[PDB]
């Protein structure tokens, strides 16, 4: 219960739970270009001049209108991603709440829902500092200062204690099924058939249905938190790291041609902004262009991770001296594009 | 110029069909409403895209409070690369006159000041659609004030229904009725705190002796026909004077120097004159044909000249 | 034309132009009006001196505007070269791929996802990951170099050397990366380049529209419309005959200095764009780019049945005469920070997404769950009945009741208790679509049916409902193990 | 091109305004006559304050100025409201040069009773956006005797009216650092688009500690929807004024007023009734239901306001450039707020009630 | 921009001297037009209207301010289109309130004191330029006269400038002045019954206690047979949002004055300006 | 100010309860503004902290 | 320096907060270096 669940994670009591924690990180990179003999036609206009007046004076806009025409029959052109600069967000624990967010029904007793409000955003970095109003988005308190870069929010996904760890050893999808537009084949409902039919077996791991019967299947308990479609939390700016993984709308949208999905990843529009003080929904105007792994795969990738500080030690020499298990503990070593970068 | 007139240039992308080309010429005057006052601007701005809030497109009650936070524009010229359009609260053109277009099933004549309101009747829920952009331009309907008093009365007492037939309308013995839909809760609340503070600033000390006047009223309403005009068969007053029979506070505090109904009428109309402009958006417009005709029937162009 | 070869046994390439326009601002003042006007101005000297504060005002905008469009050029060309480029690490399958069959069998398909996973993770950053050795470096170039395919158009002037052989491709480079290229990896060949300086132009045949007024109705009168035709018809002759000598007599190539590096069989322009361009503007330079990286962290595990061991038997001991705080089932993370940090991650920090009350929303399940008509099952625990008579007699009402409904089919949840859970997220089972919650039992009941009430329900149809787990002994065993 | 733009000219006696020591380009507000002052306390007064206050507040004005429609400068302004602000160091840096640059004997002792007319203007109900009424932005002035030639511009832009002296002919609006207050910073808007300019009051009713504050307010928001703008800023002058604001009217103790029963009456045929002819006689009259309501000492809407807000123009701009400069007004260095290119439009006053 | 209103022949020596006299006097003219009769100015043309139906007129008309009078036509310029264009119009005061500088100007029926043209058959009612503070009050004094008909000696008395009006100087303005308060009174009689039908409890709350606890509440953001309520609502939005127009009075004229005195006396006249 | 969250490490308000508030055991002994310690000429290196 | 020249050619509040992330890093490793890594060649001529 979220009064009695309450209870036993301040004094320290494990519930039947794990919850997988899921967040997102921004690197700063340095690329390299390449192109071709004659990689792009290329037009140019007349110049316009545009009077417009002023209190201050006479503004002269100049405007020349241009063109882009991409004749290359195949691949004329290669990004190549060289060297990581500074990591944007700060590779923190920044627990989210959803006491920012609007639309869930309380419990109907005032005398207690008000108690669990005052008791956890009451001293949160995160948590509204005025209560939230009826129209647009509730605020986070000004920090008064930074000092590692923005904060990575993280989340917590309910999943059941028994699962084994080597889902996680692996670049995996933490919905404990593998969606995606990729995985498809030339049916008019394969797409949704991935995702929520669960007669069939998953497509990643192909000896079981699934991973998370709590977070794979419809109407789970992983829906009703994380979707597009049901606006739980369509009222806070604060970015949700997994709602590019669980709204089903928009994995069904994209098409399935890899000619194109592949240049369409190299220029991807990111879900966050550099501009913000933890991290936001992105304002309508702004545009980073961000290219995405994720964008294609619907999987995550794995940290340098463990549960014991006695345990983690083992890991900083390398790969085959780290011991990965004790009698009840484990390590998770990492296998993700930063594994020699000493990042 | 700066003064007078200020042009804005909404751009239009490179990749749009002609079977969407060609509808954007048939919104040659129209009323759009941009978020600020730049000058350079993108039909994914002016769209309905732009309008929804956090995930939740808003249905037609909270489809007026976000036209009052914007900014109300007029389509001047429709060129093949931009939209050139002019916001009403900066200045109309150098001759200050520029032309509308009626989508009411209303006609309109001079003088009358415009209100928009959202498309809310049935059969005139025209959006056109751009389908190589995946644009709808939701645009206003341009209707005579003393209808845009009734809607937004129509649809604000509707949700004060819900939170425990009205969608008739009748003008010049024209019938007309507007759509009927469920509201989101959050917008009608919005609303009702509008009623009930400029509702409860109206009353003043001095209102218990225009209360008085009650008996009076329903006296006289068996010999003057215009007071039997007046009151209504559904009226509260005639309901509320056969029943009640109200009598005034014999002194005031101070009651030598101040004027107890001076206060009230001036109270009465900062507040409650007041509420229209307050749920709905102010009559900036309004009509003054020149020379063609006195009535401006639907779907014609009509000259305008602001109004305070 | 597409390549195609014969085997044993039994086009026009039209792409749409995009289009942009660019922007740039040029203020004037109020005084610079009336002072290149003229209505400002005296006979004095100081007036007569006011207008060169003003007038080259102007030549210090006009450069710096008219100027602001050929580093508009190399802005744009950027910005739409990062467009059309798909990174490395997801062409060098594609590149395979394509030259091989380009066949669409599924297999294959589900292999380029094998091969755009594994040459993600292994060639992202090249440089950095392996950048401390020189071979693996010089193929990684050469890997730049032949994986694009020579496009289709052959340009009129070609770029070369002061020798005259052509350059065949361009690398764009930061500033930092082109210092490490240049001293150990790479040579410079050339300085000095042969580059064409005039635009191209064209030869228009264009649809042509005639509006010329006729005074009169006769016959030669309108046939002056016909031989307006042919008089606008040879006039596009007289300007495309000029386009055609003037790029035969234009000077055609200058001398300019950039530097030429060869990598495996061609040239190639080396640059960095920080310095000429984009230097004391307030613009991102755009080949500085970003990533997005999600990442998984598991909080509350537990191990399976042949990982609970120790790596030897006095690997990690506590006092002697203390409990061993490794046994007990763990709850904590930790990890790296930014700033080498031993950071914690426990359950404590899980309240604000579980003491949030909309853990316990289940009305978007119960009411879309029973959307298609689930059938009958059996309803032993389903169904709850008001109790009457003596005491005595009450399971003889039982048994003697029940005795065919026992028989039907399998008891739900006793079956579940011989389930490895291994076993339970196998599809073996018609029970994972009744597992969504981590607090409701989602089981199927009786329809219409108000609790409690009757000692045998009515046998209609079923529907799903949701009950409320109490405590945490009931998950099943193979959620939490024993 | 030339702008078109309209200028003013007033012969104002420089008791309260002096366009030497204020320079070329700043704001102007001018008064109603003040013989109507000491009448409109008589009359516009809740109950059971002193009207006698406003007519004796003024009067020590006069007295202290001799050692009529006329005009109040905004630096004037601001020094005198200087003590409620909350840059301190920056409002006593105002006052600073108002003690020390107006043509005077004893400028100190005008701003502590000028003040003190003000906190009459609140205490005896008139209030001053009822009062203050804007005028153009100085230009240039032609200086006399105890009096001068204020030229103004009431209506165009700033920059287009020539200022005379032609070493230096244009004017900025210059204006002191304490009363500018974005917001476009402190709520995050920082697209661009042009930006609308504001004069606003704001009150605190309570018994004898009343205050003033004159703000400019440079925002993107319409008149229309600047309300919930003021609230979230001035919110806390509006607490304090429903509950303090009511002081010395006599309550009902305790409720007189029973519910009102029309709800009640109207749903029982049993209720007696009355018909047009019936009503207004005592014999029928008394027949009906008596209802006696007690409207005394209630927290009326002009005794809760705490902020007025007016047009006061706009910067058609894309970006509109503001600048933050410490400009020389003699010998004491100020912080000075200087608006580019405003254009003028005035507009009428609007109580937040 | 400058309209014609030609004056029909048959015009006597002291009918050429009355429309002498009204220079810089304010005309409501129907729709903007080149030509344009002198009947549809005059006071024939709004059939006779009490002081709402002047309200109503005053608003649906456009007013125009004469310039110089030809013998033969009137020429008058509009106040909407065509004092944009040119700069200043003078403007003359009919009214007892002396005008200040920097004043917005509405304008007000002649509640207070008729140029008859004998041998055209008309008469000539115009309006009175006084500006938009007093035009909210001495409306609205004149309202809470009538209510009282159905005083005390300081509502007749209005300072201005120093000077003294009086209000009283009573008979037919009485009878004229009769429909708006009619509507005046119905309008909140109507309004604090729905009020006190959907909050009914609204006077049974102690004043400074009670009743202030519940006006926070209604003041914060974050805090979200049968009686014909519901359509009495529409009812009365409709007729309160209408007499919320006609009572505006909102301001045409803004007076800059140039080259002249800070005030402006009786009869005197005026430079106006309506644009930036 | 103890509600928000130290900069360095962002899950705990401080690292000393007796150091790092106002008028701690730290803030006594060794600031300038209170003067313990600047009568002996021996340096106190936290000084500057 | 060097991570102040790379800051100087872009002004948010995080893009200020990762300096002090690399100011501290580029002190604490090349605060001396031909003491520290004065053996190699190919560092040093960098």
């Amino acid at each position: 219960s979220p009064v009695a669940l309450h209870h036993q994670l301040k004094t320290g009591l494990h519930p039947g739970f794990g919850f997988t924690v899921v967040r997102q990180d921004r690197f700063v990179t340095e690329n390299v270009l390449f192109s071709e003999r004659a990689s792009e036609a290329y037009f140019l206009g007349q110049l316009q001049v545009a009077r417009h007046e002023t209190g201050g004076g006479v503004n002269f806009t100049l405007t020349q209108p241009r063109g882009n025409v991409d004749l290359g029959v195949g691949y004329t052109a290669v990004v190549a991603t060289a060297t990581v600069r500074n990591p944007v967000t700060d590779m923190g624990n920044l627990p989210q709440n959803f006491y920012l967010g609007r639309g869930a029904p309380p419990l109907l007793d005032n005398a207690a829902a008000v108690y669990l409000r005052n008791a956890v955003v009451a001293g949160n970095r995160l948590g509204p500092a005025q209560p939230v109003p009826v129209f647009g988005c509730a605020q986070v308190p000004r920090r008064a200062g930074m000092d590692h870069g923005q904060d990575a929010v993280c989340e917590f996904i309910a999943t059941p204690v028994s699962t084994d760890v080597n889902y996680f050893r692996r670049p995996c999808n933490p919905r404990g099924r593998a969606a995606g537009g990729v995985y498809a084949g030339d049916k008019e409902g394969d797409v949704t058939a991935l995702m929520y039919d669960h007669g069939q077996s998953d497509p990643s791991r192909a000896f079981a249905a699934t991973a998370n019967p709590w977070a794979s299947q419809r109407f789970s308990y992983g829906d009703l938190l994380y979707n597009g479609a049901y606006h739980l939390n369509g009222a806070s700016p604060v970015l949700s790291p997994c709602f590019k993984f669980f709204t089903s709308a928009d994995i069904a949208a994209k098409h399935r041609c890899l000619e194109r999905l592949i240049v369409e990843t190299g220029s991807a529009v990111s879900t966050a902004t550099a501009a913000s003080d933890v991290q936001f929904k992105r304002p309508p105007g702004c545009r980073e262009l961000v290219e995405d792994p994720c964008g294609l795969f619907q999987e995550a990738y794995p940290l340098t991770c463990a549960s014991d500080p006695a345990l983690l030690r083992s890991a900083r020499n390398g790969e085959a001296h780290a011991r990965e298990t004790h009698f009840a503990q484990y390590l998770v070593y990492d296998a993700s594009p930063l594994k020699g970068l000493a990042l | 110029m700066l003064a007078d007139g200020f042009e804005t240039d909404i751009a239009i992308p490179s990749g749009i069909s002609r079977p969407d080309a060609a509808a954007l010429q048939r919104c040659e005057g129209r009323v759009v409403f941009l978020p600020t006052i730049r000058r350079q601007l993108t039909l994914a701005d002016v769209a309905h895209e732009s309008f929804v809030s956090g995930g939740v497109s808003p249905d037609t009650l909270g489809l007026l409070l976000a036209y009052r936070r914007r900014f109300p524009a007029v389509i001047t010229r429709v060129l093949p690369t931009r939209i050139v359009a002019c916001p009403l609260d900066v200045g109309l053109t150098h001759a200050g006159t520029v032309n509308l277009r009626n989508t009411s099933p209303v006609d309109l004549c001079n003088g009358d000041p415009i209100s928009l309101v959202p498309p809310v009747f049935e059969g005139q829920a025209t959006d056109v659609r751009l389908d190589s952009l995946d644009l709808t331009l939701r645009f206003p309907v341009p209707l005579p004030s003393p209808l845009a008093r009734e809607i937004v009365a129509r649809l604000v007492a509707r949700g004060i229904r819900d939170l425990n037939d009205l969608n008739v309308l009748y003008y010049n013995g024209s019938r007309l009725s507007l759509l009927a839909d469920v509201q989101q809760l959050g917008p009608v609340n919005a609303e009702l705190r509008s009623l009930v503070l400029n509702m409860v600033y109206s009353i003043t000390e001095g209102t218990t002796i225009i209360l008085t006047l009650i008996p009076r009223l329903f006296a006289l309403s068996a010999q003057d026909g215009y007071v039997n005009a007046l009151l209504q068969m559904q009226s509260v007053t005639r309901e509320a004077a056969q029943l009640i029979h109200p009598e005034a506070p014999a002194l005031m505090q101070d009651g030598e120097r101040r004027l107890p109904l001076y206060e009230a009428l001036v109270a009465w109309l900062t507040h409650a004159g007041q509420l229209g402009d307050t749920l709905a958006l102010a009559p900036v417009v309004r009509v003054c044909t020149f020379d063609g005709a006195a009535v401006v029937r639907s779907g014609d162009m009509a000259p305008v000249i602001r109004y305070p | 034309h597409q390549p195609l070869i014969a085997r044993d046994g039994p086009n026009y390439m039209t792409k749409i132009i995009d289009r942009r326009a660019l922007n740039a601002a040029f203020s004037l003042a109020t005084e610079a009006i009336a002072l290149l006007t003229g209505e400002a101005l005296d006979g004095t000297g100081i007036g007569a001196h006011r207008q060169l504060r003003a007038i080259q005002q102007l030549a210090r905008n006009v450069q710096a505007v008219l100027g602001a469009f050929e580093r508009g050029t190399a802005d744009q060309m950027l910005h739409v070269l990062l467009e059309k480029a798909p990174p490395l690490a997801l062409l060098l399958p594609m590149q395979r791929y394509l030259d091989n069959g380009r066949l669409a069998t599924r297999v294959a398909r589900a292999t380029l996802v094998a091969e755009l996973k594994r040459s993600f993770c292994e060639t992202s950053f090249f440089l950095g990951k392996a950048g401390h050795r020189r071979e693996a470096v010089e193929a990684w170039l050469v890997d730049l170099t032949t994986a694009t395919q020579p496009s289709v158009a052959v340009p009129r002037l070609t770029h070369a050397d002061t020798r005259g052989r052509p350059v065949d491709g361009v690398l764009v480079t930061t500033a930092p990366i082109k210092q490490r290229l240049l001293q150990s990896f790479l040579k410079v060949e050339d300085t000095e380049a042969d580059v064409p300086v005039t635009y191209g132009e064209m030869v228009l045949n264009g649809a042509n529209l005639v509006t010329a007024l006729v005074m009169g109705k006769a016959v030669r009168s309108l046939d002056d419309v016909g031989r307006h035709l042919l008089e606008m018809q040879e006039e596009q002759l007289d300007l495309n005959r000029q386009t055609l000598d003037e790029l035969e007599s234009a000077p055609q190539t200058t001398r300019v200095r950039a530097d030429l590096v060869s990598i495996g069989e061609k040239l190639v322009f080396l640059e960095a764009l920080e310095k000429r361009i984009y230097a004391a503007t307030n613009v991102p330079y755009p080949l500085v780019g970003a990533m997005d990286l999600t990442f998984v962290l598991p909080l509350g595990l537990f191990n399976p049945v042949m990982e609970r061991f120790a790596a030897h038997a006095g690997d990690l001991v506590p006092a002697p005469g203390h409990p061993d705080p490794r046994a007990f089932p763990p709850r904590q993370l930790f990890f790296w920070g930014k700033d080498r940090q031993v950071l914690r991650l426990s359950l404590e920090h899980a309240i604000g997404t579980v003491c949030h009350p909309s853990l316990m929303n289940v009305d978007a399940a119960v009411g879309g769950l029973n959307r298609d008509p689930v059938e009958a099952a059996n309803p032993y625990g389903a169904y709850v009945a008001a109790p009457a008579g003596p005491a005595a007699d009450m399971q003889q009402l039982f048994l003697n009741a029940w005795g065919q409904r026992l028989a039907h089919g399998r008891v739900r949840w006793v079956a579940e208790g011989q389930m490895t859970p291994e076993q339970f997220m196998q599809p073996d089972n018609a029970n994972l679509a009744l597992e969504l919650h981590p607090a409701f039992d989602f089981f199927v009941g009786v329809a219409d049916v108000e609790l409690p009430g009757g000692d045998v329900p009515p046998a209609g149809p079923g529907e799903i409902q949701a009950t409320w787990r109490v405590v945490n002994g009931n998950l099943p065993l193979a959620l939490c193990p024993a | 091109g030339s702008p078109r733009h309209h200028l003013t000219r007033q012969v104002i006696l420089t008791d309260l305004c002096q366009p030497n020591a204020d320079r070329a380009g700043t704001l102007l507000l001018a008064l109603r006559h003040p013989a109507d002052l000491p009448h409109l306390a008589h009359q516009r007064a809740p109950p059971g304050r002193q009207t006698e206050r406003l007519g004796e507040a003024w009067g020590q004005l006069m007295e202290a100025t001799a050692l009529r429609a006329g005009l109040v400068s905004f630096n004037f302004l601001v020094a005198a409201c200087a003590a409620s602000y909350d840059a301190r160091d920056a409002a006593d840096a105002v006052r600073a040069h108002v003690t020390a640059n107006y043509r005077g004997t004893r400028v100190g002792a005008r701003l502590d009773r000028f003040s003190e007319c003000l906190r009459a203007m609140v205490h005896t109900h008139v209030f001053p956006h009822e009062v203050m009424r804007f005028f153009g932005g100085l230009v240039s002035w032609v200086t006399q005797d105890e009096l001068a030639s204020v030229t103004a511009v009431c209506a165009g832009p700033q920059e287009a009216a020539h200022t005379g002296h032609p070493g230096r002919p244009r004017s900025a609006v210059i204006l002191p650092a304490c009363a500018f207050v974005d917001l476009d910073a402190e709520l995050g808007l920082g697209g661009p688009g042009a930006a609308f300019l504001y004069l606003v009051f704001t009150y605190r009713q309570r018994r004898d500690q009343e205050l003033c504050c004159v703000y400019v307010i440079k925002s993107q928001l319409p008149p229309r929807g600047l309300e919930p703008a003021l609230e979230r800023l001035f919110g806390r002058l509006r607490i304090t004024n429903t509950i303090h604001g009511t002081e010395d009217m006599t309550p009902p103790a305790p409720n007189r007023n029973p519910d009102f029963p029309l709800a009640g009456l109207a749903a029982n045929p049993q209720t007696p009734r009355c018909s047009a002819g019936q009503v207004t006689n005592p014999q029928f009259a008394d027949r009906l239901y008596r209802w006696q309501p007690d409207l005394r000492g209630r927290p009326t809407a002009r005794t809760c306001t705490y902020a007025a807000f007016a047009e006061l123009g706009m910067m058609p701009e894309d970006s509109p450039r503001c600048l933050h400069r410490t400009e020389r007004f003699g010998a004491v260095s100020v912080p000075v707020v200087i608006l580019e290119g405003v254009v003028w439009r005035p507009g009428e006053w609007r109580a937040c009630a």
